[PDB]
């Protein structure tokens, strides 16, 4: 799930 | 073939000179091959995808993305515009949640199904699985993990992003599969990174632009996004014939480019991916 986009 | 003006990304794997702009790769664009997306699904019915991306199972209320990772994931894989193996076939696991996590009894769940739903599809080229998701040592994750490579699939996983030695980390951590760290633009480690001698190389991961829900896209960083990238590459190569999905891995650690990177921490390698086209 690692990361950050709107996100996770 | 040549995608000009292309996402860096997909430049900087069929390029050995940072800096550029143009994705070439062979026509055959990883057709005949499979690639299983274990995340919080596919945006199927996104126009990038041409009808190639599929969901094939869930562990939550609904099957579609309602978060974009997983999306931007399999769009980084073989999405028409941003893609690595651009004629790829899709599959959507959702394992994780709207929210981005999911438990580790179900994530393993996910890897045990891509194992046999392999054996019912039609994939002559070879199956390879990304799996953009970690968390924090596990013996029973590591364990699905390898399985799961033990059956014949290339297994491709995130290394990380605490900026720590990824041995501490379960996907990341076991021997068998291959983990991927994430380099940036200017040939660097992302700043995030996981590092250690458990990785096997390295692919692009800082501000990659790539599909997202709603029929949109947007950049976004991490060795999430690095994953798809190898993953893609692997497919790639596995329908070109150049290796098989128990050695892939090696094979692209063996035809990377050597020492190109900057700031790897002594004792781990610096490998970027690469597809090694030439016209």
């Amino acid at each position: 799930g690692d990361e950050q986009g709107e996100n996770k | 073939a040549a995608q000009t003006n292309a996402p860096w990304g997909l430049a900087r794997i069929s390029s050995t000179s940072p800096g550029t702009s143009t994705y070439y790769y062979d026509e055959s664009a990883g057709q005949g091959s499979c690639v299983y997306v274990i995340d919080t699904g596919i945006e199927a019915s996104h126009p990038e995808f041409e009808g190639r991306a599929q969901m094939v199972k869930t562990y939550y209320y609904s099957s579609r993305d309602g978060n974009g990772h997983g999306t931007h994931c399999a769009g980084t894989v073989g999405s028409r515009t941003y893609g690595v193996a651009k004629k790829t076939q899709l599959f959507g696991v959702k394992v994780l949640d709207d929210n981005g996590s999911g438990q580790y009894s179900t994530i393993i769940a996910g890897m045990d199904f891509v194992a046999s739903d392999k054996n019912n599809r039609n994939c002559p080229k070879g199956v390879v699985a990304s799996l953009s998701l970690g968390g924090g040592y596990s013996s029973s994750v590591n364990s699905a993990a390898a399985r799961l490579q033990s059956s014949g699939v290339m297994v491709a996983v995130a290394a990380g992003n605490n900026n720590a030695d990824a041995r501490n980390y379960s996907p990341a951590s076991e021997p068998s599969v291959c983990t991927v760290g994430a380099s940036d633009r200017y040939d660097r480690r992302s700043s995030f990174s996981n590092y250690g001698s458990v990785l096997d190389i390295f692919g692009p991961g800082t501000s990659i632009l790539s599909t997202w829900i709603g029929g949109s896209t947007r950049s976004i960083s991490g060795t999430s996004m690095a994953t798809p990238h190898v993953a893609g590459l692997a497919a790639y190569l596995m329908t070109l014939g150049k290796t098989t999905a128990a050695s892939a891995c090696r094979y692209i650690a063996d035809t990377a480019n050597k020492g190109d990177l900057s700031n790897i921490p002594f004792g781990t390698v610096n490998l970027l991916a690469y597809n090694n086209y030439q016209a």
